[PDB]
């Protein structure tokens, strides 16, 4: 198995400039090139340019030249790429992936990093358990809920109890209202178990370093 | 399309030659490079010379040279895949230098 | 730069059906003997992987039920029978000649029977209240088409301020939409009144989901 860490979530101010990474693992890295890409939000991929682990052999796409910079370190098998005169635009998600010259094309992808371009300041998260009231239609199955508002920037990694239980869960898509973000999570057990064993929600946002569970408690 | 003619250098450690060269853009990954080099001394000509191929190197490293003497060298690629070959580029600029006494 | 070109950019096939993605770019992609036209498909929050290389290829791991042939300038990706795991966005890569280029995409969606959405009401948590914060959400389940339509309803007074819902992506086992609205006011303004009501207007039925609660 061919694997690409790639750096974790950025928020970072106008005019400066990121350095994210990639550690590669699962073939020689320096057999293949190293290849980069813009998926800005909602929308199809753009490439930036690749890397010829090897020589440090470069080549871009020119509407990214002068913006990124793509790096090689061999010793720890790391892709790094650096940007520069950040702006709102430059706002998207990262991808490195890895060649093949049988094809010549991205054969393995990284999982992504999400930079933001903002001045808004970061802002820790408010988890709010969601729990049912009195009397439900024909339970069988009860659902519950975890509210996330007020936080900035993203992303925001949720979920339940350490994760053991992800059948039936559906977290949505955050809603961002006056520069702060918003969602809510879903999961549906059965009854039989509910409050029969705990349900607790492990909500997470990396840029504010903060961690927290919320033990759901049927209301008073 | 057809390349331009690869860059020349020669450089020495101690006593042991080699000879350096690049492209003006780096080759694709799903495509080889195929060079040719060859190198003599002022006293053969080209024609005259072996010439040995290589493919996706940016260097060679030369055999022992005969004290005090004049060499020259030069290059040239052309883009090969799967048997397919490119246009051979113009002989790069030939590069001499004098073997140290 | 070679310009390419999906079609149609989305396309809703019925499960087991036959699904088919054309992509035609701007000059030609073949040389070397190949033709360098590749496939990937990405689901949501999921990066690309790579589907079919130099245009017929599959890739290790790809189902039987993914094809691609084409030549010159013009490609076509086939996904025959159309599966739930396939709800996903379609891209088209060449890398004939620099700068590589992606398609615009192709967004596809599962085809099924229809489903009811599953409502469900949750007032502002005592601990959101502490602090002169009162959201209430409605949750919406597992329905299709994705097509649902919500309205809320404060002791019967409509309401269409602070009404925020959120859509999730096609699930990729039951082809199910969910959304969940949320409807958010000022803690006083919440303590004010008394019957929340959160209702559901879907094909499944002329007859609108509703659910609600009392303080
Ligand atoms: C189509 O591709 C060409 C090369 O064939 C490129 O010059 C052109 O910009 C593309 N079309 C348009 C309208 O830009």
């Amino acid at each position: 198995e061919v694997q690409l860490q790639q750096s974790g979530p950025e928020l970072v101010k106008p005019g400066t400039s990121v350095k994210m990474s990639c550690k590669a693992s699962g073939y020689t890295f320096t057999d293949y090139y190293m290849k980069w890409v813009k998926h800005s939000h909602g929308k199809s991929l753009e490439w930036i340019g690749d890397i010829n682990p090897s020589n440090g052999g470069t080549l871009y796409n020119q509407k990214f030249k002068g913006k990124a910079t793509l790096t090689v370190d061999k010793s720890s098998s790391t892709a790094s790429m650096q940007l520069s005169r950040l702006t709102s635009e430059d706002s998207a998600v990262y991808y490195c992936s890895r060649g093949d010259g049988i094809h010549g094309g991205f054969a393995y992808w990284g999982q992504g990093t999400t930079v933001t371009v903002s001045s808004a300041k970061t802002t820790a998260p408010s988890v709010y358990p969601l729990a049912p009231v009195c009397g439900d239609t024909t339970g069988s199955s009860v659902t519950l809920g975890c509210l996330v508002k007020g936080y900035f920037p993203e992303p925001v990694t949720l979920t339940w109890n350490s994760g053991s239980l992800s059948s039936g869960v559906h977290t949505f898509p955050a809603v961002l209202q006056s520069d702060l973000y918003t969602l809510s999570s879903s999961v549906t057990v059965t009854s039989s178990t509910w409050p029969s064993q705990s349900i607790t929600c492990n909500v997470a946002h990396p840029a504010s370093s903060t961690k927290v569970d919320k033990k759901i408690v049927p209301q008073v | 399309i057809q390349m331009a003619p690869p860059s020349l250098n020669v450089t020495k450690d101690g006593d042991s030659y080699s000879l350096r060269w690049e492209t003006m853009k780096m080759r694709y990954e799903h495509i080889d490079h195929t060079f040719e080099i060859q190198y003599r001394k002022d006293t053969a000509t080209w024609k005259d010379s072996k010439t040995e191929t290589l493919q996706n190197a940016h260097s060679m490293a030369l055999p022992a040279l005969e004290p005090s003497t004049r060499y020259w060298a030069r290059v040239r690629v052309r883009t090969s895949r799967t048997g397919y070959n490119g246009i051979w580029s113009e002989w790069s600029e030939a590069r001499s230098w004098d073997t140290e006494s | 730069n070679i310009v390419l070109t999906q079609s149609p950019a989305s396309l809703a096939v019925s499960l087991g059906q036959r699904a088919t993605i054309s992509c035609r770019a701007n000059e030609s992609v073949y040389s070397y003997g190949d033709s360098f036209m590749h496939w990937y498909q990405q689901k949501p929050g999921q990066p690309p992987k790579l589907l079919i290389y130099l245009a017929s290829n599959l890739a290790s791991g790809v189902p039987a039920r993914f094809s691609g042939s084409g030549s010159r300038t013009d490609f076509t990706l086939t996904i025959d029978p159309v599966e739930t795991d396939d709800a996903a966005t379609y891209y088209c890569q060449q890398n004939n000649e620099d700068p590589w280029t992606f398609g615009g995409g192709t967004k596809l969606e599962i085809k099924r029977g229809d489903a009811a959405p599953t409502v469900s009401i949750f007032p502002p948590s005592s601990e959101q209240l502490t602090s002169g914060g009162a959201s209430v959400v409605c949750f919406l389940n597992n329905f299709y088409p994705k097509d649902a339509n919500v309205a809320w309803k404060i002791d019967g007074s409509e309401r269409q301020n602070g009404v925020l819902n959120s859509w999730t992506d096609q699930d990729s086992k039951d082809s199910t939409y969910s959304m969940s609205s949320t409807l958010t006011l000022t803690k006083d303004e919440y303590e004010r009144h008394n019957s929340y009501t959160c209702e559901a207007t879907h094909k499944t039925s002329t007859s609108p989901i509703v659910k609600s609660f009392n303080r």
